[PDB]
């Protein structure tokens, strides 16, 4: 029997545990795929598709999904070095405005009203004090959906004050793969753009002249956001106190 | 086999007891192979040590995070890459390689990659994993205080710190600082508000805020591309 490497209050075979696994031989039978990962314990989800030479795997953990890529990403099967890389994740969805009051155990009470919630997470800073942002992984897509257009029409709040979640799909980026040079194409405009070799750009030349104009352009760019920043501050502060002077107001009418 | 020893089975071991040694820590991680260098923080309750492999990583972090010593609670994550760097404004053409081999003036790079966006479309973000901090504050440095160009375009590139965020552990509820406001601010559970009261014409109001925020923020967008499809223009008319 082999450790299943649980972290606490971790749900098992979730989203966060599939591989997508590519590069196969075309000779991959499903015993064979189901072989490869035998070391990680009982697989919950196993697909491959023979012919287009990738497949699906779950295994119970996030951990044992971490030793498994780990492990066997870049291995040679019939002299083809295997991909494998995290599942993108079907059913996540990104949270901001929330209170500090609001922790992990809330987020996931609070989004399970929309169907199961595989994890929540209320994202803190290096100081460990809340950003306001946080995420939801559902473990299908119908509650994400849900989630995302009740939350939308509606004002759902956590708290007493009514400050609304705003919810909007997770952002997916490889940062992983990324732009291999042996893929890029040399065109013409690559070798314009390639001719020059990094570097910094050297007192009186035109490149200086020019990346200085971009420097400035950049921080009127820095001083333009921080000014709308500005501007949400007042605001913000302005509907507070319209607010607390509206509380007593609809206070002050009831008998 | 893979380069061993990486920053990816580097692990953060905190609320460290006051009287931790770095063979303490060595003997901690024993039964995980070899170990390669540790480092203490003094008088910080928190350390680091690297482990051989991923895997031997892996199953320490799991195996060894809470565990009790000497009063203290142990809390053992995989390490923030603190010699990482966030790149912005990358100019087209940029592959990881050149990334790696532009920033290999400034150090020893780990790794270098160019975002690439959910349909792989470059994102114009790239991150840069040195070996070492005195190499990742030179580019920090130098890339502030002089032009650096990636490729021929004179479009020099912003280079900032990577933002190092727990969207791993996040806020547990035991960590919430509790108090009054804290027990005040839960007594209402998570709801929608409801269409007619005091609570729903607040949130909505406080919605439009997030709106307004959004379209200034897109003026802004607007504003920039203009001004900078118009410094193009006069950059290659002055050539």
């Amino acid at each position: 029997d082999i450790k299943s490497f649980l972290k606490p209050g971790e749900k098992t075979y979730t989203q966060r545990c599939r591989l997508f696994v590519g590069n196969l031989p075309t000779d991959i039978t499903e015993e064979d795929f189901k072989r490869l990962f035998e070391r990680y314990g009982e697989p919950s989800e196993v697909f491959i598709n023979r012919d287009r030479g990738f497949g699906f795997i779950r295994l119970e953990s996030r951990t044992l999904a971490e030793i498994a890529k780990a492990e066997l990403d870049g291995t040679i099967l019939k002299s083809r070095p295997l991909r494998i890389r995290f599942a993108t994740h079907g059913a996540a969805l990104t949270v901001k405005n929330l209170s500090p009051v609001v922790s992990n155990e809330l987020l996931e009470q609070a989004f399970s009203q929309f169907g199961p919630v595989e994890k929540a997470v209320v994202v803190v800073d290096d100081r460990g004090r809340a950003t306001g942002k946080g995420f939801v992984e559902f473990a299908a897509k119908p509650p994400a959906r849900k989630a995302l257009e009740r939350c939308g029409d509606g004002a759902f709040l956590l708290t007493t004050t009514p400050r609304p979640v705003i919810v909007e799909p997770m952002e997916q980026f490889d940062d992983e793969d990324g732009l291999p040079e042996k893929l890029m194409q040399k065109t013409q405009q690559y070798h314009k753009e390639r001719e020059q070799p990094p570097r910094f750009a050297q007192p009186g030349t035109f490149e200086f002249e020019y990346a200085s104009r971009w420097k400035a352009l950049d921080e009127m760019e820095k001083q333009q956001r921080e000014q709308v920043d500005r501007n949400i501050r007042e605001a913000k502060e302005k509907l507070e106190a319209e607010m607390e002077a509206a509380r007593h107001e609809h206070q002050l009418m009831l008998m | 086999g893979e380069k061993t020893f990486t920053q990816r089975s580097r692990l953060f071991v905190g609320n460290l007891p006051p009287d931790i040694t770095e063979e303490e820590m060595r003997k901690l991680f024993e039964k995980y192979g070899k170990a390669g260098e540790v480092f203490i923080h003094k008088d910080k309750g928190f350390g680091f040590i690297r482990l051989e492999t991923r895997t031997l990583a892996e199953i320490a972090k799991v195996e060894l995070d809470n565990m009790p010593l000497r009063g203290k609670q142990l809390r053992v994550r995989f390490a923030c890459h603190s010699a990482s760097l966030t790149v912005r404004n990358l100019p087209q053409y940029v592959s990881n390689e050149l990334l790696e081999e532009a920033f290999s003036v400034f150090g020893q790079v780990e790794r270098a990659v160019v975002i690439v966006d959910d349909r792989g479309r470059p994102s114009g973000k790239g991150i840069v994993e040195f070996s070492g901090k005195p190499a990742a504050r030179k580019a920090l440095d130098r890339c502030s205080e002089g032009s650096f160009l990636l490729t021929t375009f004179p479009r020099p590139v912003t280079v900032e710190p990577m933002d190092q965020l727990d969207d791993e552990e996040g806020l547990p509820e035991k960590l919430v600082i509790k108090n009054q406001q804290f027990h005040k601010e839960r007594e209402q559970p998570p709801r929608f508000a409801q269409p007619g009261s005091f609570e729903y014409e607040y949130a909505m109001r406080w919605k439009a805020l997030i709106e307004m925020e959004k379209q200034q923020q897109d003026q802004v967008d607007r504003n920039i591309k203009e001004a900078r499809e118009k410094l193009e223009m006069e950059m290659e008319a002055a050539r």
